[PDB]
């Protein structure tokens, strides 16, 4: 995955990253939120979902990240996918487990919608307020 | 702080007395401020601009000849050569400055130009900030360079680099040089200690250097009254006296048998001196925390350089505080940012000595100086 | 409270002002909605509610105000506090009541949500298209 | 030396008049960065019944953490009455006053003072104070302030300036 | 002291991190140790250049 089309002005945000993220995950998505402090962690924090980050190459705790709330992001796959290979399918729509941060294609009552795809490798990020049904029946 | 955009509703016109703002605006728009021209002074004395060296290169094995034969012919000699690095930190600051169509029409210049100068005062706070935690803050620091991984110091810390030895003294690795003094106020041992851990390494006033202490009030008003062989704090008894410096209020000399120190002069560097205790010169600074004191070697030999490494970007284009002209224009909305970027590292581990004042346990960064905590 | 970052094309709009809000408003944010006639209200009007307003200093009646969708307030707190020292708590979810527009942390099914905090001051403006939980159970 | 504000009219607008710091809101403006909360005060209670030099030297870095430091070029006066001017005369560096406080100065009489053995042929380390200040005569200096005898003062009251 | 022949393998690299082992090797290339001078100087205080062997 990578950033495609940002827009600094609403469409993401400069926050603090709350620990180091390696390059295992280097060109990996995750949903991410803000913790108690008021830095960035994978799934939700105490904000819930807050938006989608991609780092191009690991970065250190205490280090700045632009995270996505709306936008296009390219080279897409899910995120238990090799980054540069494992593409997402077109046309779908995209759920992040909120306590992983992990991006799929399968819908669930507490997960939070981040986008769809146009094509297989482009994913229009547009997060979601909550989960997809706050009152299961 | 204050924050966001500059609005029409946040201009003032006039005074209920009928003052204009513009006039109030105008006496912040051009002035230089004292406190910044300070902490600019002590980064001016406290860094030098990075350029890249070896360390001190180890000296090479002596030969011994043999005594001769008619005979024979003698066994053969040889040595080696090694060398080493340090690297310095760098890293990318910005502020914004964003408004609104109406607030350019109508608010006065000099509040635009008080904004300026301002920001230029904002860049002196950052820059003294991170000199300061460079020295203060006690741990090794990760940096990338070229995408390589590089380690970058603080002054001895515990840890596993050992010292060069110097006139046949050896030292360990966990040579450390944030101490903490034992008792809840300075005495002489605390002081004398210090100033020795410093001169171990060199840094001797036979070898030219003068050391410097910079020190809080409520330090520097204890240390004031080391006199010779009385009891200080803790129980510790003093082996000099402290001497006023030159300028200083009137004080009787205490005894026939005279001060066992030589009289400071007025000023050390266009900074005003205290005094000296042992052959240290003792500086009042008010940018000191309350519990801590700096000492600094100077000069002579092996202190022509300054402690703190600064390493500004490769290319002029991107050196000193730059305004870049931001992406909202005109109308409805105005932005506008200023940028700098710069970093920092020690070279000479043991040109200087934190000391804490605390009764027991480890040393304590300065809350003002722990590496992640702001940007003033 | 104030705005920091803002879009004129999609991350806010302008409308006309239902009543006068008065200087005893000045600097605190509250969730708004469009009446009948097509007025800014306090809360919801009959769109539900529209977005966020803040105003510096007090207006009138028939003046336009540039209401937020999304985009970043800062020197932020919850909308009964004092403007300037009250501010809001560092990576939380922030929800209006959509009688009065007020905003604070406590969420609940009939409130909307604006945003969330990323540290104590900032709020990232983001408002929801409804209601928490349309379907209590 | 009455603690208490004052309404004054200006072309009939109220303003307020002042007297020096005493327990007010107005918060004293940042120096060496040094920060003041409000209720600030510079009418001041020695906590014992002879003067010592703590609180000499108390009153006198109560001024000078505004700034009116000697490195600024100025000068410290206290005017006092001679009750409490015969204890000043009397500090000595690490000798004790009236109240169990040691002394962190000495008193230096000025030049034309009546004259005083010296323990050293150097005796004095630093500059001896000034025998007259603006027409008053000067009794000594002690933590740099110069002192003058001033018979207007009443008893129990020193002013530092 | 180390001892024997001069081998490739004793030499090392030829630059390491941009710097040159010939600058290295140049740097002790007319050094001259103060202990050999004040043992020079004690010599010379201490001896006479022997004309008559007996």
């Amino acid at each position: 995955a990578r950033y495609d089309k940002y827009n600094p002005y609403g469409g993401g945000f400069r926050a603090p990253l709350a620990a180091d993220w390696t390059d295992a995950d280097a060109g990996k998505l995750y949903a991410v939120g803000i913790n108690n402090v008021g830095a960035v962690v994978k799934g939700a924090g105490q904000s819930g979902v807050a938006g989608v980050l991609v780092l191009t190459k690991g970065a250190k705790a205490g280090s700045i990240v632009d995270v996505m709330k709306f936008g296009e992001v390219v080279e897409f796959g899910p995120t238990s996918g090799t980054p540069g290979t494992d593409f997402g399918a077109a046309g779908t729509a995209y759920y992040a487990d909120t306590s992983t941060g992990a991006i799929n294609s399968t819908s669930g009552e507490a997960k939070v919608k981040v986008g769809h795809t146009v094509g297989a490798q482009r994913l229009i990020v547009a997060v979601a307020d909550g989960v997809v049904d706050p009152s299961p029946a | 702080n204050q924050g966001g955009y500059n609005t029409a509703g946040d201009i003032k016109y006039k005074t209920a007395d009928g003052v204009s703002y513009d006039s109030l605006w105008n006496l912040f728009s051009n002035v230089t401020d004292e406190w910044n021209k300070h902490k600019s002074k002590m980064v001016q004395l406290m860094t030098f601009p990075v350029t890249n060296q070896t360390e001190k290169v180890p000296r090479i094995g002596q030969f011994g000849f043999e005594k001769a034969s008619e005979f024979g012919v003698p066994e053969s000699k040889r040595t080696e050569l090694s060398f080493y690095q340090l690297a310095y930190d760098f890293e990318d600051y910005d502020l914004a400055f964003r408004y609104t169509w109406k607030f350019l029409r109508d608010a006065p210049s000099s509040q635009i130009k008080a904004y300026h100068n301002q920001a230029l005062q904002a860049d002196a706070k950052l820059i003294h900030r991170k000199v300061m935690e460079a020295i203060f803050d006690n741990r090794e620091r990760e940096a990338d360079i070229e995408g390589l991984p590089y380690k970058v110091y603080p002054l001895y810390n515990g840890d596993n680099m050992i010292p060069p030895e110097y006139n046949g003294t050896t030292f360990s690795t966990g040579h450390n040089h944030y101490l903490v003094s034992g008792g809840t106020k300075i005495d002489s041992a605390d002081v004398e200690m210090a100033a020795d851990h410093i001169r171990e390494h060199g840094y001797t006033e036979e070898n030219g250097t003068q050391l410097i202490a910079f020190a809080h009030k409520a330090e520097i008003q204890e240390v004031r009254r080391f006199r010779f062989g009385q009891t200080n704090n803790n129980s510790a008894v003093a082996n000099y006296d402290f001497v006023q410096s030159q300028g200083e209020s009137p004080l009787y000399l205490p005894n026939a048998d005279g001060l066992l120190g030589k009289q400071p002069q007025s000023m050390w560097k266009g900074l005003r001196v205290k005094g000296s205790y042992d052959d240290v010169l003792w500086i009042e600074e008010p940018t000191m925390p309350a519990g801590y004191v700096l000492f600094l070697a100077t000069g002579g030999t092996l202190a022509q350089q300054n402690l703190v490494g600064l390493r500004e970007h490769e290319d002029a284009a991107w050196r000193g505080l730059r305004q870049i002209p931001g992406n909202q224009t005109r109308y409805p909305l105005i932005d506008s940012f200023y940028q700098r970027s710069f970093g920092t590292g020690i070279r000479q581990r043991g040109g200087a000595v934190v000391l804490q004042i605390k009764a027991s346990g480890t040393y304590d960064i300065p809350t003002k100086w722990t590496n992640g905590g702001g940007f003033e």
